[PDB]
């Protein structure tokens, strides 16, 4: 309870809080109202940013319809589904929208 | 709702190099951990022979353990790979000329 | 974790053995005797790990390619390569080097 | 850069306060102030061994 | 053993009357904040110079800043006019007073007015306010000398309206970090400052001598002489 | 958005419509030209700005701009 | 009604309760004219929607008003039908009960 | 109206903490030298370290000797938190350590060559469990900090090469305080380091580099 | 937004909670009822470390005005505000009202 790891903080040597005061470091000049710190351990989860890049210029094509793959596993080719289609029409964006069809 | 993903998330973590004890914990890691088949847990009660970082020896005082045979060994598993491409690797703990007892790490 | 595999295909089968034209001694260079990367060669973004290669046939190329072999006296060759190499992005070192063998031979 | 306490020492993370109230998740606040003790704790043991092992 | 950089790139810019852009480039990685901080902070507060601290109006005669006067301006705007005027003392005095004893027919007021003490300058011909001839009035300033920020304890102690102390030409220096490349090292600093004076000093001089301050501060234990030396 | 912008633009033209197919029929006219001969492109913007930048400093009234279609 | 029926034009003109005209016919309100509304004590006023357009499969720039977007009338050419779709079942995912 | 300070060591204490001095200051200036020397001292200083390293009958860093309680990347992170200081104009050379015991591989059974030196004398490197041959060698270098972006790999040309990551700065801790003396104040640093270094030295180099930096806005030219 | 014409680039979480907190005030602070003729002093001021920001102090000001039927008419005078707001003094275009 609370009063048991405020017993320990003062055996500690610090507040009966957890806050402190901090100094900035690009000048020296500390802050107003004193600062919460503490340890708070911390893990690093298995969605790492090297196996989400995935960029592609031309590659391979799907056999029965002669479109990108997707994935990245092969080389991927990101969805421009169909709720993307909409969002270009309400621009009246035509053009972006006609070669985004075909030539891509 | 938070707990569900606090607990959700704990479990896709990452292991790492320096294994470090947590400071604030439950002690429910010494269970964990014992309840599943990644530690060495020693069969029977005796003195460290020789330990080096690929297997362990053990020779076990017959006087109070039931009848054994008087050396028992455990090979390390050093650098195996698992489903996720996370390294595993064991590190003994003992030194050589331990006490040790049945159900230690 | 890769792994290679060599075929028996309808037109012969297909070689992992360390010779493969339009290939230089230096991407070849971290390559031993026998067609697999050593055992502590830093591999690199795109290395050859194993070098195979495979036969080819119906070529009738095109009269330019036909003037450009007539040039360098530029042979045409039947095989071409199909070997392991590590995908962009990656890097890393090598730790085993397991090799299964045919059967009844 | 990062704030330091006036000892001397460094903050290694910055989270945002911003967060807790909003997503009651308090008890990550209370594992700081453990924490805090905890490492206060350490330093006190390390002062009284930095002399007379 | 790989020779710290140097800036090697300087683009000055003038925009305003007392007023510069300099841009400094290719400086190794933080160095421009702990180089825009004591610029700054230097620059601003530890420069000596003279600057009017008190004013006095009918000898005492003016309390709040809510007493009518025979102009067009309140006391408020009288005070805020006077706390502007640009001052060049002496070495030789230590105090200035300016008088602005006055009793004509509604005149335009300037700096070329206020019979003055020994060593003052004026420097200017900024305009204070508008007569309009009634009945008397008079102005008392005060002028003292120094460096640093004086703080002003209370606003109007007895019969003076006292103000804290600038001691200083330069009124602006809001500096900046940007990013800036050399290569393949692309994480370096590019500093902005924007100095505005008050016209004793050109800004880019003002700034040496801020400079020439610091690594004057020194020379006991580093060899300003040799740095010079390149 | 470097030095001009829609808001300038559409102070000439209207609709913000025809502003995209007056500029691009510019820019096109602007690049067949050949103005591609390379000691340019390399200090200066490409030619899908500099028209934006034409039509903004009201300099090709665009009821000329058709009249270079038929000088097609 | 000041802000019910801001941007929107007017169908017809609207008559004081003392006997001369405010705003006449084919006038789009504005922040401006729509202080004279809840002025001179006015609590109904008729509006061109677009249920009421009569062009044929389409609409006209006037039966719908300000482009509630760019404060400015609507140009000729903004697929206001698309617009309008997926500016309703958008905040559903909020609306719950 | 002259003050010029004069540096002082004043207040030696603990395992290599210190107290630094600078006695009369301009009456506002402290606070600036505080902040200058507590930036540029956490990241310009320039020390040396282990760069590179072969064992002997090794191949990769994911392996393992006989008769050894460690493992070969627990050993090559031993070797990292080792504290090595160099002369002035050495800049590169080899350290070799080769042995035959039985017990605790300390640091300081490295080869007593001219010019290194080894503060770290307790810091163990392996344990051997039984008696046998043991023997590496590890380039050290010069070096100082530039950010886990802007470092080169660090070319290997061997077989058993294997890079090792090398934190230069010796600096651990810093942090001022200003005190005022009447028209006059005095600047108290703390310093703490690993012991490669001295600590009037550390501070009179960072005050070096920092003044020459400063040395431009003195001529508002190029260089 | 297209849905209604309220904006939709509003600071959101933080860069609100500076603006309020050193938007606020604070009856006896250092400093207080102070006199300064500009931004720049203010800036001078607040960076000496002296005044507390939530003090009150007076600025006179003087700048454009846009009027609803596009007239511009010149505003003037002293006004009593805090020496947080005066900070934000700088941003505001000329056009808008203090
Ligand atoms: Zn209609």
């Amino acid at each position: 309870k609370e009063e048991d790891i405020k017993s320990l903080l003062k055996i500690g040597g610090f507040a009966t809080n957890g806050q402190m005061k901090l100094f900035d470091g690009r000048t020296g000049k500390p802050f107003d109202r004193h600062v919460t710190v503490g340890y708070m351990y911390m893990l690093k989860l298995d969605h790492l940013v090297d196996d989400k890049m995935h960029a592609r210029s031309t590659g391979s094509y799907s056999l029965v319809t002669q479109q990108p793959l997707g994935g990245k596993a092969q080389f991927g080719g990101q969805r421009f589904g169909e709720m993307e289609v909409w969002a270009l029409q309400a621009y009246g964006a035509a053009y972006t929208l006609r070669e985004m069809l075909t030539v891509k | 709702n938070r707990v569900l993903m606090g607990a959700n998330m704990q479990r896709q973590a990452v292991p790492t190099l320096k294994s470090e004890k947590p400071l604030v914990g439950t002690g429910m890691e010494k269970i964990v951990a014992r309840d599943s088949g990644n530690c060495i847990i020693a069969r029977n009660v005796g003195e460290v022979a020789e330990v080096d970082s690929n297997r362990i020896v053990i020779k076990v005082d017959t006087e109070k353990s039931q009848t054994s045979n008087l050396v028992d060994i455990y090979s390390l598993t050093k650098f195996k790979r698992s489903n996720k491409n996370t390294c595993i690797n064991q590190r003994p703990i003992v030194n050589v000329g331990d006490k040790v007892e049945a159900g230690d790490i | 974790e890769f792994t290679c595999v060599a075929r028996d295909t309808k037109l012969g089968p297909e070689e992992i053995t360390a010779d493969i034209p339009n290939v230089s001694e230096s991407s070849l260079a971290k390559l031993d005797e026998s067609g697999i990367v050593h055992i502590g060669a830093n591999v690199e973004a795109g290395d050859i790990l194993v070098a195979k290669i495979t036969p080819k046939a119906e070529q009738q190329l095109t009269p330019e390619e036909r003037l450009l072999r007539a040039i360098f006296n530029e042979k045409a060759s039947n095989v071409v390569d199909s070997s392991l190499r590590m995908p962009s992005g990656t890097s890393g070192t090598v730790i085993n080097v397991q090799v299964f063998e045919n059967d009844k031979g | 850069d990062m704030p330091y306490m006036e000892d001397g020492t460094p903050v290694d993370v910055c989270l945002n306060p911003l967060g807790i109230p909003s997503r009651m998740n308090i008890g990550q606040i209370l594992e700081a102030h453990l924490g805090l003790a905890s490492y206060g704790l350490g330093k006190k043991i390390e002062k009284t061994l930095e002399k007379t092992r | 053993l790989e020779n710290l950089l140097h800036p090697t790139n300087i683009k000055i810019d003038e925009y305003a009357k007392n007023a510069t852009k300099f841009s400094f480039e290719a400086l190794e990685r933080g160095v421009g904040y702990t180089l825009g901080f004591a610029l700054k902070q230097t620059m601003l507060y530890s420069i000596a110079g003279a600057c009017v601290t008190s004013i006095k109006i009918n000898d005492g005669k003016v309390t709040s800043l809510e007493d009518v006067i025979p102009c067009d301006e309140t006391v408020a705007d009288i005070i805020l006019n006077v706390k502007s005027l640009s001052v060049t003392l002496a070495e030789d005095v230590e105090t200035g007073t300016i008088t602005f004893e006055l009793s004509g027919s509604e005149e335009e007021i300037f700096s070329e007015e206020a019979k003055l003490s020994e060593g003052l300058a004026i420097t200017e011909e900024v305009f204070i306010c508008s007569y309009n001839g009634g009945k008397k009035l008079k102005i008392e300033a005060k002028v003292e000398k120094g460096v640093g920020f004086r703080p002003a304890q209370d606003n109007f102690k007895d019969g003076e309206f006292l103000l804290d102390a600038t001691f200083s030409p330069v009124v602006f220096c809001d500096f900046e970090i940007k990013d800036a490349r050399v290569g393949r090292r692309t994480d370096l600093d590019k500093l902005e400052l924007n100095i505005k004076t008050n016209g004793n000093v050109n800004c880019e001089e003002a700034l040496r001598l801020a400079a020439t301050k610091i690594q004057n501060q020194l020379r006991n234990i580093v060899d300003i002489e040799e740095i010079n030396k390149g | 958005m470097a030095r001009v912008t829609v808001e300038d633009c559409l102070d000439k033209v209207e609709t913000r419509f025809d502003l995209v197919v007056l500029a691009s029929m510019r820019a096109n006219k602007i690049l067949k030209n050949g103005y591609s001969e390379s000691m340019e492109n390399e200090k200066k913007e490409k030619a899908t700005v500099v028209a934006l930048r034409e039509i903004a400093e009201s300099e090709i009234t665009s009821e000329q701009i058709l009249r270079n279609e038929i000088e097609g | 009604l000041v802000e019910r029926a801001l941007g929107r034009t007017l169908a017809a003109d609207v008559v004081t309760e003392k006997g001369v005209v405010l705003l006449e016919a084919g006038t789009l309100l504005d922040e401006n004219l729509v202080e004279l509304l809840d002025d001179n004590g006015i609590d109904m006023i008729k509006v061109r929607s677009p249920i009421t357009c009569k062009t044929r499969r389409g609409l006209c720039a006037k039966c719908y008003g300000r482009d509630l977007a760019r404060e400015r009338q609507v140009n000729v050419g903004e697929s206001v039908g698309v617009i309008a779709a997926q500016s309703i079942g958008e905040p559903g995912t909020q609306l719950t009960m | 109206l002259e003050f010029v300070p004069n540096i002082q060591l004043k207040e030696d204490l603990g395992a290599f903490s210190y107290k630094v001095q600078l006695s009369p200051v301009e009456k506002g200036m402290a606070h600036i030298l505080g902040n200058s020397i507590r930036r540029v001292l956490l990241s310009s200083l320039s020390g040396a370290s282990i760069i590179k390293v072969n064992i002997a009958n090794v191949l990769h860093e994911y392996s393992t000797l006989e008769d050894v309680k460690e493992d070969v990347v627990e050993i090559v992170s031993n070797l990292k938190k080792v504290a090595i200081k160099l002369d002035t104009g050495i800049d590169r050379l080899d350290l070799e350590l080769s042995v035959n015991k039985s017990g605790v591989v300390s640091a300081g059974d490295f080869k007593t060559t001219q010019g290194v030196e080894i503060i770290n004398k307790d810091q163990p490197i392996a344990t051997l469990t039984n008696q046998r041959a043991f023997s590496l060698t590890a380039t050290v270098s010069v070096g100082r900090n530039v950010g886990i972006l802007s470092a080169i790999p660090t070319e290997l040309e061997r077989v058993g090469d294997i890079a090792v990551d090398a934190d230069f700065n010796p600096i651990k801790r810093v942090a001022f305080e200003v005190f005022d003396n009447g028209d006059s104040e005095t600047l108290e640093v703390f310093v703490k380091t690993n012991g490669t270094i001295e600590p009037l030295a550390a501070v009179t180099k960072a005050l070096e580099y920092f003044c020459e930096q400063i040395s431009v806005f003195v001529s508002l030219r190029v260089p | 937004s297209p849905a209604s014409g309220q904006p939709i680039i509003t600071p959101t979480q933080d860069i609100v909670l500076g603006l309020y907190y050193i938007t606020r005030e604070k009856e006896g602070a250092r400093g207080e009822g102070k006199l300064f003729s500009s931004y720049e002093d203010v800036s001078r001021a607040y960076n000496s470390g002296t005044i507390d920001i939530h003090a009150k102090i007076k600025l006179r000001i003087d700048r454009q005005v846009f009027d609803t039927k596009g007239n511009t008419y010149n505003e003037k005078g002293v006004v009593n505000t805090t020496v947080g707001r005066a900070l934000l003094l700088n941003i505001l275009p000329e056009g808008l009202s203090f």
